[PDB]
């Protein structure tokens, strides 16, 4: 359980335990006054590295809830094929809508 | 020639018309359900024709 | 079942017996390591010659499953008709919609 109003509560497990939708609400409904009695031991800028790693992993969560909605990531570029001595490799310009009915 | 005879052709339903739109109809061969890596009907969609 | 990481495996009957849709994912699930322990007996250029003859023979098998979708192909050009001394040899500008409802 993280609490945003203090520096030394946020860890890597505390960001990823809440998803993308819930992190919209709890950060928009947090405390204005920042406490400073016991800061983050790696400095107050060290936890900036600690939170935001959980965001790009939080759409890998939303990638799984939409794995039944989006498509498998095809290689966007060439050079990525198991056989290159008889057939070439394309790469899909992913202009398409990842969308499964 | 190895990627001209390389495409995804779905079988038409019995009693259904021809697919005309790649965006909506999933039986269309240029639909995003059919756009596989390393193929030419997706290269019909990478270069949009 | 041909193995696409070995040049001495692919024959014409291994490609033709595999379907056209099954030929797509079989070439994409091969091995990145190219084996050189048993090359093709007609050289590495000859293994390219053997593989692609089975794909064009599979287009004829694809025309059988779509024979209830298109029509009989009319002769395209001049000089080919049964009775030529009273009527000429016609030929279609094939711009129509070959489609069977």
């Amino acid at each position: 359980a993280p609490q945003f109003h203090r520096p030394s509560t946020i860890t890597a497990d505390n960001v990823r335990a809440l998803g993308t939708r819930g992190l919209v609400l709890a950060t928009n409904n947090a405390q204005f006054i920042m406490d400073n009695s016991y800061p983050h031991p790696h400095g107050t800028q060290g936890a900036v590295r600690e939170f935001l790693r959980g965001q790009a992993a939080a759409l890998t969560d939303l990638g799984v809830t939409h794995a039944n909605n989006t498509f498998a990531p095809q290689p966007m570029f060439a050079g990525d094929a198991a056989a290159e001595w008889l057939r070439p490799s394309f790469g899909l310009k992913r202009t398409y809508s990842p969308f499964v009915v | 020639y190895a990627t001209l005879q390389n495409m995804v052709v779905p079988e038409i339903a019995p009693g259904e018309e021809c697919p005309s739109d790649p965006v909506t109809d999933p039986a269309h061969p240029l639909h995003p359900a059919n756009l596989v890596a390393n193929t030419v009907k997706r290269m019909f969609h990478n270069g949009r024709v």
